[PDB]
């Protein structure tokens, strides 16, 4: 009856809509990508001091000149179309936590989530980068 | 500035939420994070270590091309070429009661089948660490329409459960039928989401150990599976669906179904409202007359019943002929010229309603109904050959299908006829013993005219080439055991052969004077 308050905006509609139903939502995104489709927007983005850690997981914003910084569960493909998280059970990384995005990377921070992976010894990101390896 | 869907609309009666990290878009995120347009972290206003909130499934508007991936609404056309593999589904629902409010839950699922599954409300919640599939309170609508619906919230049944129960109900009610499913819907924003609950989509997935395309998934162990052999497999894998209404009918689907179909008497129940979008799918589809483009590919022995239909016809027609000696027949229902029995001194006139447009000089355009024709065909005989009508005249040779019988040849339809499927799906009205009363039944009979040429049988009934004998005659021997075989098929496909009752067995055998 709406009565109810409302999350979120028409541009993701479509491409929320497909990965809710698709048996792998990490495929369906990356295609929809590839179909020339828009990515997921309306990201909580923060306003940040830009001094601080590079790290990509940590509990309050941390951004480079170079990155810019995001509320992580914004930025999570599976918190955001609210299905099951590719961890068996049951948890997500990015919720209760900021996730940081190189700023030319940042037009699609639900895709940089999928596509990249932290670095266990220097928590930051791999290759975008990591003095590790 | 700015608009929203919902999908995906938070029903809680929590007031503010919700922490900028744990808030899965900035549209919501408390007031008090946000400026400027954006949002801050405040270590002072902590996250919530605790939180239940109702995510709605409602407005999910899926229409997308992703090269790999297959529209799952399609044209009424592609939708006539897959026949029954229609399915009508509405799904009656219960609304968010109690630490929420603002979304619709599935209630009751209900089928073309006569099947109806209920379910516990259950919906999609959004925790600190994830999202959860859970129970949830509900109550059922206000209406007084909706009042059927209060005990079925006790009445069961897990999701786990009613997802695994679908896929089977489906699984051996199409088997057969079709390689595919399609979803025939009135109303279809409700359905789509109630879709949400059992169905996974992706790219076109060949079944594990067999060659036919995949209807099902299990998630027990990631697999693919086919109509006939899923088992135990809880989604299914890229449903097909068509929403009839989307032809732009005018009232409530009730008022249009009724113009047509009587033999659906509605009680709301979620199934017989699947049902009547079926009946409107079929009348509004295949009681136009009979298009001929249509290829629906055979499984199986329409081939074996195609022959010896004709088979039988010829006999019957050579008969009739020979017995009471008409100088015309007047052959209805007949689009093509192709007399039956090719060699006869008769005058062959043609009547058909939608005559094919080359051999249309040869045919006259005629629609026949018994109020206005009794009159009009006295002289000779008449031919109804799965011609199907008001009820037939005194005089004639006719073959009509019994609605009744089931085969995976033959679907329901309006009303109460039956849509049959050999090729190019001949829709027949239901069928009406008023239809015969002026006919008489059809008994078994054989006969040739020939030269006669493994063990041997007698049959009181065959007028038969040779009878002063047994006489089993080793060419009629074989070929009346193998005509009363293609009869015995086509009877058992359902259909029934009505003759004029004048017709006796015995003047056949005056054909054999000389
Ligand atoms: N319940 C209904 N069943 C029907 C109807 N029309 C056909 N049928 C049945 O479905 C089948 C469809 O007939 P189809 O046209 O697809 O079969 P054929 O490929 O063998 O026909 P043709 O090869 O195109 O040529 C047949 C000619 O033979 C004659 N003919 C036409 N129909 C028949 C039949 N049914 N039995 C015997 N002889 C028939 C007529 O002169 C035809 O022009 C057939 O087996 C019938 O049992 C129909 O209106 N209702
Ligand atoms: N009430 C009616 N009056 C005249 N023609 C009719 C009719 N109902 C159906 N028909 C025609 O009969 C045909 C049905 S197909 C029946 C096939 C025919 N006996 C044969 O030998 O193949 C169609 O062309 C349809 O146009
Ligand atoms: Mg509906
Ligand atoms: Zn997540
Ligand atoms: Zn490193
Ligand atoms: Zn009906």
């Amino acid at each position: 009856g709406s009565a109810g308050n409302a999350t979120e905006v028409p541009a993701n509609s479509t491409v929320l809509s497909f990965c809710a139903f698709a048996v792998d939502p990490a495929k369906a995104y990356k295609d929809y990508l590839a179909s020339g489709g828009q990515p997921i927007t309306n990201c909580v983005k923060m306003l940040c001091t830009h001094t601080g850690t590079g790290q990509a997981i940590t509990v309050t914003p941390e951004a480079n000149m170079d990155q810019e910084s995001f509320g992580g569960a914004s930025c999570c493909l599976y918190c955001r179309c609210h299905i099951d998280h590719p961890n068996p059970k049951g948890f997500c990384d990015l919720k209760g936590k900021y996730v940081q995005i190189p700023t030319t990377c940042a037009n699609d921070p639900v895709g940089f989530t999928l596509r990249n992976t932290v670095c266990t010894v220097c928590g930051m990101w791999k290759g975008y980068g990591c003095s590790c390896d | 500035a700015e608009n929203v869907t919902g999908l995906f609309k938070d029903c809680s009666k929590i007031i503010t939420g919700l922490h900028p990290t744990q808030a899965p878009t900035h549209l919501s995120v408390d007031i008090k994070f946000k400026t400027e347009g954006l949002c801050v972290d405040i270590p002072g206003i902590p996250k919530d270590m605790t939180y239940r909130r109702l995510i709605s499934m409602m407005g999910f508007k899926m229409n997308y091309q992703v090269n790999g991936y297959p529209n799952m609404f399609i044209t009424r056309e592609e939708a006539i070429r897959h026949v029954r593999a229609w399915i009508g589904f509405d799904v009656e629902g219960c609304h968010a009661t109690r630490d929420a409010v603002g979304t619709n839950l599935p209630l009751q699922l209900g089928f073309s089948t006569g099947v109806n599954l209920v379910a516990v409300p259950t919906g999609y919640v959004d925790t600190e660490n994830n999202t959860e599939f859970t129970r949830v309170n509900a109550k059922p609508p206000p209406g007084d329409q909706f009042k059927h619906l209060i005990p079925l919230m006790y009445k069961g049944l897990p999701w786990n459960v009613v997802r695994i129960k679908i896929v089977q109900m489906l699984s051996d009610t199409l088997k057969g039928l079709s390689d595919r499913v399609v979803f025939v819907l009135w109303a279809h924003g409700f359905e789509l989401t109630s879709m949400k609950y059992f169905v996974k989509i992706g790219p076109e997935r060949t079944c594990c150990l067999c060659d036919k395309r995949a209807t099902c998934f299990s998630t027990s162990s990631d697999t693919y599976a086919c109509w006939n052999h899923s088992v135990g497999f809880d989604y299914v894998y890229n449903p097909f669906m068509i929403d009839v209404q989307q032809w732009g009918f005018t009232g409530n689907l009730q008022s249009n179904h009724d113009q047509h179909c009587q033999v659906h008497g509605n009680a709301h129940v979620a199934s017989c409202d699947a049902i009547m979008t079926r009946c409107l799918a079929v009348h509004e589809c295949f009681v136009k007359r009979v298009d001929w483009s249509v290829e629906y590919p055979i499984i199986g022995d329409e081939l074996r019943v195609n022959s010896a239909c004709r088979k039988v016809q010829h006999m019957v027609v050579k008969s009739a002929l020979l017995a009471d000696k008409f100088p015309v027949l007047h052959d209805i229902g007949n689009p093509k010229a192709i007399k039956c029995v090719p060699q006869a001194e008769v005058e062959w006139k043609f009547y058909d309603a939608q005559p094919c447009s080359d051999k249309a000089y040869k045919i006259e355009e005629l629609f026949y109904s018994y109020a206005t024709h009794h009159d009009k065909f006295t002289d000779g005989v008449c031919l109804f050959w799965n011609c199907n009508v008001d009820r037939y005249p005194a005089n004639a040779i006719v073959c009509r299908f019994d609605t009744r019988v089931l085969s995976n040849l033959n679907l329901p339809g309006c009303d109460g006829g039956s849509l049959y499927v050999n090729k190019h799906a001949f829709h027949t009205p239901a069928f009406d013993k008023s239809a015969f009363t002026n006919l008489k039944q059809l008994p078994f009979f054989y006969y040739s005219d020939s030269p006669c040429e493994y063990v041997p049988l007698k049959s009181a009934t065959c007028i038969t080439r040779c009878n002063l004998g047994g006489a089993v005659c080793r060419h009629h021997a074989n070929e009346y055991r193998q005509y009363l075989d293609a009869y015995n098929m086509m009877i058992s496909a359902g259909f029934s052969l009505w003759i004029y009752k004048q017709f006796d067995t015995y003047n056949l055998w005056n054909t054999f004077t000389r």
